[PDB]
């Protein structure tokens, strides 16, 4: 399973809709994009409801 | 750092190979190239376009 995270943080002009669709790079079963938890929400302690 | 710009770069895999740079010493400021001989830029807009 590959995953692309903290997509929050990208490049400004830029997009990971090719990447996370099985597009720019083809795989069997795709992406899956999740956004985790930087180090301020790491200092802020980010339950999972929120 | 030569304080123009003219080299590319982007999203994905953009800048993929410099530049061969002769930086001659003379009077009139150009550019000139080994596949475009006879033919002269001034501008290096026109050198990283072409």
């Amino acid at each position: 399973i590959g995953v692309i995270t903290k997509l929050d943080l990208m490049d400004e002009g830029t997009d990971a809709r090719d990447v996370l669709e099985n597009k720019l790079l083809p795989l069997r079963r795709g992406y899956i994009g999740v956004v985790n938890r930087s180090q301020k929400d790491i200092d802020g302690k980010k339950d999972i409801t929120a | 750092f030569v304080g123009r710009d003219f080299l590319p770069r982007g999203s994905g895999i953009v800048t993929r190979r410099p530049l061969v740079l002769q930086l001659v010493n003379a009077t009139t400021e150009y550019a000139e190239f080994l596949h475009c001989k006879g033919k002269k830029f001034t501008d290096f807009e026109e050198v990283r376009l072409e």
